[PDB]
């Protein structure tokens, strides 16, 4: 017997088994395609005859065959397990059309025929991992953004906010500015190298303007990084020019409310009676979202814009790159949730819609 | 005496976790699933007397 | 004043009885309603095999006179 | 013996506190259930009178 | 009556002197078909239930008074 | 799958709602209004465009007394919905919409034509909002009260059919509450310092002068847009202060409440007293409104009496079996309790009275959308579809033949 946990990040799949602390296998979620279509890094290794593909576009599915095959290869190589003797837990972004839910339910049941299945939003599982009752979740995921005010382990779809800005667009902008600095970054290797440089030295400025003054005056901000070719890159203001775009969509030519502005909008969309508690129950999301000076700066910005009459107690788990998967393992490791699973015969007797009848 | 044709409820207990369930009635649901609906009436908080005191 | 729903799982105790029992497939098949004279073609999640059966639910065509 | 006696009474009061918290946790937990088994839906279910 | 669910002591070092590895009293989780519960059991009764073959998964006749 | 991937849409006096069929809640919502920057032109929809400051917005509400105003705006808003939220081709998906008690047949034909031809919808349907809400309560013959943002109307229903005669287009709504807040500000003299023009809201106490900083980067806005975002602020304040005296109002009784410490965008925060209860009592009777001798409006109990009397005798017991609420302005506290008190007083005990127990914001507002999804779910309704083939055949004129 085994327990299966499947976390499908915006651009990287990270699966594991209930009770485990970390995913079994992890890798970017890309799909090869011959001009046999291979999976993720498997496809990447064969770039010559396989073309990169992202089934999780916008944080959303594209073609059922693509993730059919990602699961195929997952099971056959990474897990190398027989899930059809174990429950299958899956997660989704909020506001997903019922079409996708029924489609994935049917694909599971027919293609793989696993006994027990169940689905639940990523944000609520991450909150479960965070061990708190009522609050607001910021979904600074990897490909898309959302703001989920969860109450009593229960969320209101209307109150949620959406935005398809995440580490991929941040990396694209950082690549653009680095090229503007006098460098160049075109192919996949360059994209991943830019993401590497970001993950290494990029951080979140406190006072972006005095931060500019210091970067243009204090060269300490300007730092040296060995590129894969060995090239040393001076990186000063650009260490944090991109992250400030999060509060300023104008950085990329986009127009919208900043991240904390978005959060204030969301909390307003809730009921006032518990917005103080929500403030007390901030959240963070995304392994691509732990950059230094981020939690404190966001705390300051909320304290400013959010009325001080309420308590703004931030919550910044430094280990949130897997929050969703960790919460999923925790949930799958609960007694009262075992009953809640959904059997294959239940589908055979009710069809895919049973998921929308029970899977909540 | 109020005369509600469909709001006819009754007491009973359950098989495995036997206990006074309170005024409840079975009812069909989506996907052809029966569901027990337990009501909430004048004696809701006192659903344990037994022996018809 | 809630309502319990049917539970079939209960516990991980049902290893067998499935490998011998295929899950009869369901398809988002088209269909037509007789009650619609124009016979508008709509869709059902029928269990594949239940294809072509007359619209079972349009037998309520009772009207005033 | 006096120190021994006062330690005994201190234990008595700690134990009253421990019993109080035991009662609190028990009265808090009081879990319920919102499911009923498939077979417990079809056959000679029950009878009211 | 019921089925022995669990069994635990109420450890306390309060007793005078000595390494305080002492049990204030025992906690016994018992389950009947009606339900489950546990009761406060004095230290001496653990020796008794040793006397009997008390093991997880069996029932017992515990005279209250 | 006796449900097809249909989408239900609900647009009320205050905001715009929609969502899949058979679901618990509408998927999304956003302000009824749209910000216009005259130069196709620059349309500002949803918060990121509307509330966030820009230059030269002339916000426009394409609605009026539940009527279509700016057809181009409706088309643009539908496209905005589709792209920004749904991201689907409803041409592949049946759709339907509610309707007003009084929507012109001309505009209904116009929208039917537009839907079928442009939006390529596969099927359509229409029905009155109050009918949807009554369905939501599982009711066939009752009285609907809605304090939408625009009006405070009452409309009875019978066998799932509205009484055309029962329409009451009372003015009072969240607009009236905004006017009350404005007269309150006047009598106690606080201006409107909108948040957007405040860089920092510095520490300030009760009575303290408005201390704040402005962000220099603030291109000027229009009086329309700025006033309407101020109106949003005012509605937020009302919600923070919503309440009505449960009995005959008294100034000192209302003052007995501890003045609630409400803060403003500038950071200033004073404490408000009996005014929040002096104001609403007029809603229950406009005549008693001090200063404003409103008489044209019918007090709450007066509305009840009018609606009941204008019906016929036989069903009035049936309508009294149900009483329903709806609308953006229905957020008011002491709403239903004082409503029923005024009933028990003015409403004779001769006929048994019964209300509808629903007060959550979800129910209290989107009962109509819930009823719409409810109807969409039903398996029998499919014969009542409206195939696009039939529309192609008989133009948009099929509506009169098939819709009375």
């Amino acid at each position: 017997i085994a327990a299966l946990v499947v976390d499908n990040g915006s651009g990287m799949c990270k699966a594991g088994f209930a009770g485990d602390d970390a995913p079994r296998a992890v890798f970017p979620s890309i799909v090869g395609r011959p001009r046999d279509s291979y999976v993720g890094d498997e496809a990447q290794s064969k770039r010559g005859i396989l073309t990169l593909k992202y089934p999780i576009e916008h944080g959303i599915v594209t073609n059922w065959d693509d993730m059919e095959k990602i699961w195929h290869h997952t099971f056959y190589n990474e897990l190398r397990v027989a899930p059809e003797e174990h429950p299958v837990l899956l997660t989704e972004a909020p506001l997903n059309p019922k079409a996708n839910r029924e489609k994935m339910t049917q694909i599971m049941f027919e293609t793989f025929n696993t006994p027990a299945m169940y689905v639940a939003i990523q944000a609520v599982l991450s909150l479960y991992a965070s061990g708190r009752t009522t609050g607001i979740v910021m979904d600074s995921g990897d490909g898309v953004t959302h703001t989920v005010p969860i109450y009593e382990g229960y969320a209101l779809p209307h109150a949620i906010l959406r935005l398809d800005l995440a580490g991929r667009d941040l990396t694209d902008y950082l690549m653009k500015i680095l090229t503007e600095r006098g460098y160049s970054f075109t192919t996949t290797a360059e994209r991943e190298i830019v993401r590497d440089i970001k993950e290494k030295l990029c951080y979140v400025a406190l006072d972006f303007e005095q931060e500019m003054a210091t970067a243009a005056s204090s060269s300490s901000l300007e730092k040296s990084y060995e590129l894969p070719d060995g090239q040393v890159i001076t990186i000063g203001n650009e260490r944090f020019r991109c992250p400030e775009a999060l509060f300023q969509p104008s950085f990329l030519g986009m127009e919208s409310c900043g991240i904390h502005e978005t959060t204030f909008n969301s909390i307003m969309k809730c009921d006032v009676d518990i917005r103080k508690d929500l403030y007390a129950n901030t959240v963070l999301s995304g392994g691509t979202t732990m950059y230094p000076g981020i939690a404190d700066r966001m705390q300051k910005e909320i304290t400013a814009l959010a009325p001080s009459t309420m308590k703004i107690k931030i919550i910044a788990p430094p280990e949130r790159k897997y929050s969703v998967w960790i919460g999923g393992s925790i949930l799958a490791s609960l007694s009262t949730f075992q009953q809640m699973w959904i059997s294959k015969q239940e589908y055979d007797e009710s069809g895919p819609s049973i998921v929308h009848r029970k899977c909540f | 005496g109020l005369g509600d044709v469909r709001y006819r409820y009754c007491l009973t207990t359950l098989t495995v976790p036997q206990r006074c369930i309170g005024f409840a009635r079975r009812r069909v649901g989506r996907g052809g699933r029966v569901l027990l609906d337990r009501a909430h009436s004048d004696y809701d908080s006192v659903f344990h007397h037994l022996d018809l005191e | 004043p809630l309502l319990p729903s049917d539970t079939g799982q209960g516990y991980r105790t049902v290893k067998a009885k499935l490998g011998s029992k295929k899950v009869r497939p369901w398809k988002w098949m088209p269909f037509t309603n007789p009650a619609r004279k124009d016979g508008a073609m709509f869709f059902h999640w029928r269990r594949a095999a239940e294809e072509g059966k007359d619209y079972p639910f349009a037998r309520f065509n009772k009207t005033v006179q | 013996a006096v120190m021994t006696a006062v330690r005994a009474w201190e234990f008595w009061n700690l134990k009253t506190l421990q019993e109080r918290e035991a009662r609190l946790r028990l009265e808090q937990e009081e879990a319920e259930l919102l499911t009923y088994t498939r077979e417990d839906a079809y056959s000679m279910e029950y009878v009211y009178e | 009556e019921g089925e022995v669910t669990e069994l635990t002591p109420c450890e306390t070092e309060n007793p005078m002197g000595g390494y305080g590895k002492t049990i204030s009293h025992v906690i016994i989780g018992l389950k009947t078909a009606k339900g489950t519960k546990q009761l406060k059991l004095d230290p001496s009764i653990f020796e008794s239930l040793q006397k009997e073959r008390v093991e997880a998964g069996d029932v017992i006749y515990i005279e209250a008074n | 799958g006796d449900e097809v991937g249909a989408l239900v849409f609900d647009i009320g006096s205050y905001t715009v709602r929609a969502g899949y069929a058979g679901e618990d809640c509408p998927k999304v919502d956003f302000p009824t209004a749209i910000g216009m920057v005259v130069e196709g032109p620059t349309y500002y929809i949803d918060t990121n465009a509307l509330r966030v400051p820009r230059e030269n917005m002339e916000a426009i509400s394409p609605l009026k007394n539940g009527m279509v105003e700016d057809w181009d705006s409706f088309q643009a808003i539908l496209d905005h919905t589709y792209k920004m939220h749904v991201k689907s081709e409803a041409s592949l998906h049946p759709v339907l919409m509610s309707e007003a008690p009084w929507n012109t047949r001309a505009k209904r034909e116009k929208l039917t034509e537009l839907m079928f031809e442009h939006y390529n919808i596969p099927a359509f349907f229409l029905c009155k909002t109050a009918v949807l809400t009554a369905f939501a309560n599982g009711r066939s013959t009752g009285l609907i009260l809605d304090s939408g943002a625009t009006h405070t109307t009452a409309i009875p229903v019978h066998d799932g059919y509205v009484l055309q005669q029962g329409i009451v287009k009372s003015p009072l709504a969240g607009d009236f509450i905004t006017m009350q807040c404005r007269e309150l500000f006047q009598e106690m003299n606080i201006e409107l310092v909108p948040p957007y023009m405040i860089a920092s809201k510095e520490a300030v106490r009760e009575g303290s002068p408005a201390n704040w900083k402005r962000k220099e980067k603030l291109p000027q806005v229009t009086r329309s847009w700025h006033n309407y975002m101020c109106n949003c602020v005012i509605q937020d304040f009302q919600a923070s202060v919503l309440q009505v005296s449960d009995s005959t109002y008294d100034e000192q009784v209302a003052a007995q409440m501890p003045t609630v410490h409400y803060e403003f965008p500038n950071g200033y925060n004073c404490d408000f007293g009996a005014e929040r209860l002096k104001i609403p009592e007029g809603l229950f009777d406009p005549s008693n409104v001090k200063g404003l001798s409103g008489n044209t409006m019918l007090g709450v109990s007066h509305v009840v009496t009018t609606s009941v009397g204008m019906c016929d005798i036989d069903i009035r017991p049936g309508l009294y079996g149900s009483v329903i609420v709806a609308g953006g302005n229905t957020l008011i506290q002491s709403f239903t309790d004082r409503l029923n008190r005024e009933l028990s007083q003015k409403t004779p005990p001769s006929m048994r009275l019964k209300l509808i127990a629903n007060n959550t914001t979800v129910e209290r507002r989107f009962s109509s959308w819930i009823g719409g999804s409810i109807l969409a779910s039903l398996g029998t309704f499919q014969q009542m579809w409206i195939s696009k083939q039939e529309y192609e055949e008989g133009g948009k004129q099929c509506v009169e033949r098939k819709c009375p």
